[PDB]
């Protein structure tokens, strides 16, 4: 729930930038 | 300057994939809603449309490749919050049972699009399993993801 940007878009940008940190860039 | 490294960019550009339904490149309001809802809210289309105009060029009600990225590049480039491991975790599992293993993991990266490996997710989750459980709790998400 960001504070004045994008509710769904934003809460895909953390969403995808964690599951990929941890689909790839995890223990790098 | 406005664009992030080959590593944080690399999120953006799958991420594209993910939000975008035939993945051309850009995302209407029309999948926006539904991914969106699809997740597990049930938003409202103004939404779509309020935040798209927000990162839309030309403001037509789709953002594209650039214009997504420069927009989440100007500002906040590599970091994370406790919500981030929350939310994940829930969008990781189905079923949020507060403990993912290699292969429910591996479920939901085919479930999603992606094909694992017994070992790949095995060595996935015992690398952010601090107990080597079998399985991956809230603390051991959020340090293997950002406090590691
Ligand atoms: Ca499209
Ligand atoms: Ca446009
Ligand atoms: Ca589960
Ligand atoms: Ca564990």
């Amino acid at each position: 729930t960001p504070r004045r940007g994008r509710g769904g878009f934003q809460r895909i940008v953390r969403l995808v930038g964690v599951i990929r940190d941890w689909a790839n860039k995890n223990f790098r | 300057a406005d664009q992030l490294t080959e590593e944080q960019i690399a999120e953006f550009k799958e991420a594209f994939s993910l939000f975008d339904k035939d993945g051309d490149g850009t995302i209407t309001t029309k999948e926006l809603g539904t991914v969106m809802r699809s997740l597990g809210q049930n938003p409202t289309e103004a939404e779509l449309q309020d935040m798209i105009n927000e990162v839309d060029a030309d403001g037509n009600g789709t953002i594209d490749f650039p214009e997504f990225l420069t927009m989440m590049a100007r500002k906040m480039k590599d970091t994370d919050s406790e919500e981030e491991i929350r939310e994940a975790f829930r969008v990781f599992d189905k079923d949020g049972n507060g403990y993912i293993s290699a292969a429910e993991l591996r479920h939901v990266m085919t479930n999603l699009g992606e094909k694992l490996t017994d070992e790949e997710v095995d060595e996935m989750i015992r690398e952010a399993d601090i107990d080597g459980d079998g399985q991956v709790n809230y603390e051991e998400f959020v340090q293997m993801m950002t406090a590691k």
